[PDB]
């Protein structure tokens, strides 16, 4: 009776055993069939050029049920090698996750893997969890969407939750929009794996656009060398940090949205004024999107401008913060006192769906 | 409450050394 803990996300699923310090599988979230007759996951990314790809979960929502069924099936049945009929299981989601998408998880794992308990808790919760904290606001960042979840006590606030539907996979199409104005032509979807590996290694978050900009324009001292595949090499320069700074500046893509500081800012003064101080001192960041060099000096930066002057302003970027998500559900569902709050088969045959909505929240 | 036993459990139970390492 061990636990497993799938974190699924819109690029990449995390799966593994509870109590586990590390997911035992990371791979695509993806769908591939011929352009047998469909591969998920690692197959259809090594076999690509061979194969349409479809993403069930998109800007952290899963959108197409059929597919999805075969990640898990394929997490369950592949990757981990484990009967899920034997297994409680523990799935995350995003926050504010609509009712009719969480009941349809749970009929899922219930009806047609069969599970003997499940549990479904909100991404943001478990990276709280896996800081060692209960209360806090995590910024989590990831390929398709971003959220500033507020949590007092365990208890995400969801009245304060922000979401912003920007994130890495955003900000690679922009790093191959503005590449193209050096004029290196990125387009096909083996050159955004190039450039998302450009993105992940060179860029970062200047501490200040306009002195940066201004730095990049008087020099080459900020400009970074990348070995394409073929051995050819290319110089990219203010693109390392232009491309993230979309994050505090939406509008870099056309979105007609505040950026992440200021959502960060209003999401803490839509909660009680009585825990805005623990909120403002437990900055959590979280999520592939947040693993640029620099992000928490910027975001301390820029909160400390919004915030009262008297209030202390601190940002937590744990080193695991791809995985945090996944880490915390290992704790939580590896904790002796966690035991009661698994939803059971029969719970779930005698509630319905809904008892999703009373057993986790 | 069984909530703040599960809060206090994640803040001080010493979750995180326990994990297996893989
Ligand atoms: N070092 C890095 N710097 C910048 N971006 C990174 C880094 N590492 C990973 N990423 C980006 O993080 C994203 C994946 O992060 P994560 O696994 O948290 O997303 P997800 O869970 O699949 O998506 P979501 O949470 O939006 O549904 C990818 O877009 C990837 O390019
Ligand atoms: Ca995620
Ligand atoms: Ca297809």
């Amino acid at each position: 009776t061990t636990a497993l803990v799938c974190d699924n996300g819109s690029g990449l699923v995390k799966a593994g055993f509870a109590g586990d310090d590390a997911p035992r599988a990371v791979f695509p979230s993806i769908v591939g069939r011929p352009r047998k007759d469909s591969y998920v996951g690692d197959e259809a990314q090594s076999k690509r050029g061979i194969l349409t790809l479809k993403y069930p979960i998109e800007h952290g929502i899963i959108t197409n049920w059929d597919d999805m069924e075969k990640i898990w099936h394929h997490t369950f049945y592949n990757e981990l090698r484990v009967a899920p009929e034997e297994h409680p299981t523990l799935l995350t989601e995003a926050p504010l996750n609509p009712k009719a998408n969480r009941e349809k998880m749970t009929q899922i794992m219930f009806e047609t893997f069969n599970v003997p308990a499940m549990y479904v808790a909100i991404q943001a919760v478990l990276s709280l969890y896996a800081s060692g904290r209960t209360t806090g606001i995590v910024l989590d960042s990831g390929d398709g969407v971003t959220h500033n979840v507020p949590i007092y006590e365990g208890y995400a606030l969801p009245h304060a939750i922000m979401r912003l539907d920007l994130a890495g996979r955003d900000l690679t199409d922009y790093l191959m929009k503005i590449l193209t104005e050096r004029g290196y032509s990125f387009v096909t979807t083996a050159e955004r794996e190039i450039v998302r590996d450009i993105k992940e290694k060179l860029c970062y978050v200047a501490l200040d656009f306009e002195n940066e900009m201004a730095t990049a324009a008087s020099s080459s001292s900020l400009e970074k060398s990348y070995e394409l595949p073929d051995g050819q090499v290319i110089t990219i320069g203010n693109e390392r940090f232009r491309c993230p700074e979309t994050l505090f500046q939406p509008s870099f893509i056309g979105m007609e949205s505040a950026g992440i500081h200021e959502t960060t800012y209003n999401s803490i003064m839509k909660c009680d004024i009585d825990i805005r101080k623990d909120l403002y001192a437990n900055n959590v960041m979280s999520g592939g999107t947040t693993m640029y060099p620099g992000i928490a000096d910027r975001m301390q930066k820029e909160i400390t401008a919004l915030a009262p002057s008297t209030m202390k302003i601190k940002i937590i970027a744990p080193p695991e913060r791809k995985y945090s998500v996944w880490i915390g559900g290992s704790i939580l569902a590896s904790l002796s006192t966690f035991q009661q709050m698994w939803i059971t088969k029969q719970e779930y045959d005698e509630a319905g769906p809904s008892i999703v909505h009373r057993k986790c929240f | 409450s069984l909530h703040s036993a599960l809060m206090e459990a994640i803040r001080s139970s010493g979750g995180r050394e326990k994990l297996r390492k893989v």
